[PDB]
């Protein structure tokens, strides 16, 4: 009876130790959760910015349009 | 109701009854924040969201959180040449006083609003009066001299 | 018959983990 | 010293149990940081496109010095006599 | 061969490069221009959280054999003319000095769709022919072209 009571201390002193790492690997997982979701926005930042910077060439275009039907306006006034 | 974090920078709440529109949620932000309506975009659950569908169509209620990308260009960009021939642009909006527009130019080139002074299209600007009520369009170019 | 000490339930001395916490005996 | 036996039995078909568990989250932190690597790079990429959308910016901020120097030597001929 | 590298943009387009121990970084975004065809300024290099500047080595910021570089593709080149069809529509081109006008031809086809044998540019009065590089007909940065077209 009283020899296998000796391994089936050790085998619940196991399952201590097995949870202890459960717990720090659970723990830790969530430190570097709040880390991946900062990535969807991220993600997104980028493609606000971008769409932006092609808002941004639209505008010169349309400017630099005006400057070359100026420098028509200009050039036949050379007499 | 619901939470706000601009960038990892500062943190907002706010209440709004969550059948609210997303143009009378950027609102209540340029209310907390005075960053125009046009110069910020919102995302929830990887997307961005848009004017017209509201609150209760994304399904957001309660304590969640809602992160905030300052946008870089404004509606209605304008420009300002000096003597030197130095130039400068501005975001702003058609409502902005000019008491409003001399505190950004001091923003970036660090120059007081007492001195500054404006000039647009043959009419010297004072202030408490809106870009509406100087008729100024966009991509307008205002000339503007020292005391 | 134990009380798990992360739900406080009272358990059977037969089991060796939780009936709610897969949680061991001694923690 | 029937249960001592047939809870020696539920005790390691626990241990496995808690084993395979184990496994699942270890694989799970690796990919955890593989998408974490990511991040650095997109910070970036944030702050290339914006530096870029800035030396736009320049280009139009100069080009409306062109304009104005346009419109007025365009005041200037307007005004032959 | 000494060694070699793998080279990823931001999907899963992975490539992969012959680097001596200590070769310049311009070099290697010059082999990118060799395999992939995008100018070295449109390109930014980044490894571990840093990007890498023009200068500098590759056993400068510690690259041991087989160890990856992540690409981000710039929005823009160096230089950017512009092209004015006779429909009344203008568009925009990104180049350096040193590309060939076959090279800027074949980016407006990419824009709006035309080739190149049935397609001719005019700058400031007078009519370009090919091969000749931009820096030789003397383009500036922000020089409009004029564009009319070709039979055959
Ligand atoms: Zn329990």
């Amino acid at each position: 009876l009283e020899d296998l009571k000796q391994q089936l201390q050790q085998a619940e002193e196991a399952l201590v130790a097995k949870q202890e790492v459960i717990d720090k690997l659970k723990e830790e997982a969530e430190q570097h959760k709040i880390v991946m979701e900062t990535v969807p926005v991220l993600k997104a930042q980028a493609d606000i910015y971008k769409a932006d910077f092609q808002a941004e060439r639209q505008a010169r275009e349309k400017l630099a349009e005006k400057k070359e039907l100026l420098q028509e306006q200009l050039e036949q006034l050379q007499r | 109701q619901i939470f706000v974090k601009t960038l990892t920078g500062k943190t907002i709440t706010l209440e709004v009854e969550p059948s609210d529109t997303i143009e009378n949620v950027k609102a209540k932000i340029q209310d907390k924040e005075g960053i125009p309506p046009d110069q910020q975009r919102l995302i929830f659950a990887g997307k961005q969201l848009e004017d017209g569908r509201t609150l209760s169509d994304y399904n957001i209620q309660k304590e969640s959180t809602l992160h905030l990308v300052l946008r870089l260009r404004g509606g209605m960009q304008i420009f300002v040449k000096t003597l030197t021939g130095k130039t400068i642009t501005l975001e702003v909006e058609p409502s902005d006083t000019i008491e409003n527009v001399k505190a950004k130019i001091q923003d970036k080139e660090g120059i007081p609003p007492d001195q500054q002074r404006l000039i647009f299209a043959g009419k010297q600007l004072e202030d408490g009066r809106t870009l509406s009520d100087y008729n100024i369009q966009k991509e307008s170019t205002l000339h503007l001299v020292l005391r | 018959r134990w009380a798990c000490q992360s739900c406080t339930f009272e358990n059977e001395a037969a089991a060796v983990l939780c009936s709610i916490c897969e949680r061991p005996r001694l923690a």
